[PDB]
C-alpha cells in the first residue's frame, strides 16, 4: 500500500497461485483456534469446540473463502484500499462490532498460512511486501471506526 | 496459558526444529528486519545485509535461548532472569517488538516444517512465544 | 512487574479509595461504555443509561473483585481463578477490552484522588491492572 | 475527528483552560515514568532515572509543552488532522522511528492528566469526545508508516 512496481508485481504473481478456499478456510480456522475469543463472532457456525471441529466446519471454510476473495480484491486495487473496503468497514464497525485489532491478527495469521503453503518461495522480501498489504487492508477496514 | 498439553506440544515441536534453531533464529531476524524496519534501530552496530555473520551469530543466540526456555517451561522467570535485565534495563526494547519477532519466528517455522506446523501446534507455540516475551519485558512493568 | 515497592504503592493507594471502590467501578464502566462503544456489546441485557442500577450493581462487583486482588497480590491466579473461567470460557472477552477498562479506571481515580494519583502511584496501579488483566485472560492463551 | 458540533464545542471550551506547559510537562513525564522503554528516545535529556528526576527535568517540561502545543493545533483543525500532522508524521517515522503504538499510549496518558486537572468537570461524555480526538491525532501521526 506504498510499494515498488516490482514488489507489487511479486505480490500479484504470488496471488495467481493462491487457492482462495484452501488458504481462506485455513487462515480463518487458525484464527479461531489460535485466538479463541474470536469464536464469539461465529456462534451461528455450530461446533467450534476443538481444532478438528474448527478446521472441518464447512461454515468456517466458506466464510474463509469469502474473506479471502475480498482480500484478493484489495490486492488487485492496492492504489485504492480505502475505497475498496469502505462499505466493508461500516459492516464490521456498525453491525459486527469487531475490534480493529482482530483485523491485524487475521492479516498475520494469513501471512503464516502463505508461508506454510509456499515454503521457500515465500522469501523474507516477499513476506515484507505482504506485511505492507495486510497492514494496508487492516487500516482500510479500520477506516470507519476512526 | 502453558497447560500440560501446551507444554507437550511445545517440546514435541522443538524436537522437530532440532539442530536448525539457530538457522531458524537467523531467518526470523531477517524477516523481522525487512518486514518491520523500525526494529533495525536496536542494531546499529550490526551489518544487517542478507547473510551478515553477525545476524547469523545473533540468530544462534536467540535459537539457543529458546532451546533453553523449552527445557524450563515450569520456570521461565529463573531461566531467562538474566535476559530480562538486559532487554528491560540495558536495551529498553519496546514490548511491541517481541510480538513482531514472535510472528517472524512462527512464519519461519511454517516455511520449514509445514507438515508439523498444525493448528494445535501453532496455538501452543504462540502461547510459548507469548510467555517468553512476558518474561523478557517483566523487569520493566 | 509486582515488586515489593509496587505492592506497597497499590495497597496504600487502595486504602485511599477505601469505600468508593464500587462507585469508582461504576463510573469507570460508564466512561468505558461512552468512550469505547464496542464494549457495550457484552452487556445486551443491561440498561446502560447513565445511573442504571445494573451498571451500579456491576460497578460494585468489579470494585469488590479489585479489593479482593489487592488483598492477594502474592497470589492473584488463585484468588481470581473463578473469574478467569468466566471471562475466557463463558464470556469470550476480547483481551483488548481489559486495557480499555484499566484506562477508564485510572481516569476515574485521577478525577477523584488527584493529589494521591502521583506518577509513582499511577505507574504501580497500571502494573496492578495489567496483572489482574493477565490473570483474567489466562484461561484463553 | 467525527464529532457533533456540540461535542466539538465542549472539546474547544476545555482547551481554553489547558495550560500547555503544566499539562504537557506532566503528560510527557508520566509517559516516561509509566512506560519506561519510552525513555530510550530521550537519551539527550539527561537524568531520567527516577520519578523525581523525570518530573523535574526542564528538558521534559519543555518537550512536553512543544508536543502539547502541536496537539492544540490538531484540536483547532479537527476537520484536517491528516494534513495538520503530515510533516510531523514523517519526522517520527523516518527520523525518530517511534512505534505508532506509543502515540496511543501518550494520548491516553494525556487523557488521564486532563482528568486529574479538571476533576468532575472532566465528565464521562467529555472524556469520550477526547478519546476520539486523541485517536484522531494518533492515526494522523501514524498516517506515514502505512
Ligand atoms: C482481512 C480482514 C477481513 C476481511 C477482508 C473480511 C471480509 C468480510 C466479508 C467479505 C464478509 C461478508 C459480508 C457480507 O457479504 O455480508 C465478512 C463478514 C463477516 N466478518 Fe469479516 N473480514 C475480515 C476480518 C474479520 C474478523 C477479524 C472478524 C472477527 C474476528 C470478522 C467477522 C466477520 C463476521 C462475523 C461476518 C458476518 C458473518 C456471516 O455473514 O455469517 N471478519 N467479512
Ligand atoms: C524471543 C525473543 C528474544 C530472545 C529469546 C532474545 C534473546 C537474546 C539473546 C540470547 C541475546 C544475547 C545476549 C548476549 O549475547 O549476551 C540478546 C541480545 C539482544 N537482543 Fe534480544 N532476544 C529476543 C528478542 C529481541 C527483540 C524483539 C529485540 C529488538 C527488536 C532484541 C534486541 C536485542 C539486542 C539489541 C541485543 C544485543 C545484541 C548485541 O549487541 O550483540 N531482542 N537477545
Ligand atoms: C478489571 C477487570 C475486570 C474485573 C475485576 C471484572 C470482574 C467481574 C466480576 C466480579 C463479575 C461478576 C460475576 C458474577 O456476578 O458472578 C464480572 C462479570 C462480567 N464481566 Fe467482568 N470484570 C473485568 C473486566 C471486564 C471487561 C473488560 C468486560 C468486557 C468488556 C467484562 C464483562 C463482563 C460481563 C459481560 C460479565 C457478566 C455480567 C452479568 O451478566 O451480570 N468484564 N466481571
Ligand atoms: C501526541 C503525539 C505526539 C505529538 C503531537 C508529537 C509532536 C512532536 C513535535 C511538535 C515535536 C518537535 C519536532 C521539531 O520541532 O523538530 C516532536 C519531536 C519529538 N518527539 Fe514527538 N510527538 C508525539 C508523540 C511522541 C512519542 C510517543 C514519542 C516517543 C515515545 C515522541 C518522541 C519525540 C522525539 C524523540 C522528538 C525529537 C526530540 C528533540 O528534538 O529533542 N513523540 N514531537
Amino acid at each position: 500500500v506504498q510499494l515498488s512496481g516490482e514488489e507489487k508485481a511479486a505480490v500479484l504473481a504470488l496471488w495467481d497461485k493462491v487457492n482462495e478456499e484452501e488458504v481462506g478456510g485455513e487462515a480463518l480456522g487458525r484464527l479461531l483456534v489460535v485466538y479463541p475469543w474470536t469464536q464469539r463472532f461465529f456462534d451461528s457456525f455450530g461446533d467450534l469446540s476443538n481444532p478438528g471441529a474448527v478446521m472441518g466446519n464447512p461454515k468456517v471454510k466458506a466464510h474463509g473463502k469469502k474473506v479471502l476473495h475480498s482480500f484478493g480484491e484489495g490486492v488487485h486495487h492496492l492504489d485504492n484500499l480505502k475505497g475498496t473496503f469502505a462499505a466493508l468497514s461500516e459492516l464490521h464497525c456498525d453491525k459486527l462490532h469487531v475490534d480493529p485489532e482482530n483485523f491485524r491478527l487475521l492479516g498475520n495469521v494469513l501471512v503464516v498460512v502463505l508461508a506454510r503453503h509456499f515454503g521457500k518461495d515465500f522469501t523474507p522480501e516477499l513476506q515484507a511486501s505482504y506485511q505492507k498489504v495486510v497492514a494496508g487492508v487492516a487500516n482500510a477496514l479500520a477506516h470507519k471506526y476512526h | 496459558v502453558l497447560s500440560a498439553a501446551d507444554k507437550t506440544n511445545v517440546k514435541a515441536a522443538w524436537s522437530k526444529v532440532g539442530g536448525h534453531a539457530g538457522e531458524f533464529g537467523a531467518e526470523a531476524l531477517e524477516r523481522m528486519f525487512l518486514g518491520f524496519p523500525t526494529t533495525k534501530t536496536y542494531f546499529p552496530h550490526f551489518d544487517l545485509s542478507h547473510g551478515s555473520a553477525q545476524v547469523k551469530a545473533h540468530g544462534k543466540k536467540v535459537g539457543d535461548a529458546l532451546t533453553l526456555a523449552v527445557g524450563h517451561l515450569d520456570d521461565l522467570p529463573g531461566a531467562l532472569s538474566d535476559l530480562s535485565n538486559l532487554h528491560a534495563h540495558k536495551l529498553r526494547v519496546d514490548p511491541v517488538n517481541f510480538k513482531l519477532l514472535s510472528h517472524c519466528l512462527l512464519s519461519t517455522l511454517a516455511v520449514h516444517l509445514p507438515n508439523d506446523f498444525t493448528p494445535a501446534v501453532h496455538a501452543s507455540l504462540d502461547k510459548f512465544l507469548s510467555s517468553v516475551s512476558t518474561v523478557l519485558t517483566s523487569k520493566y512493568r
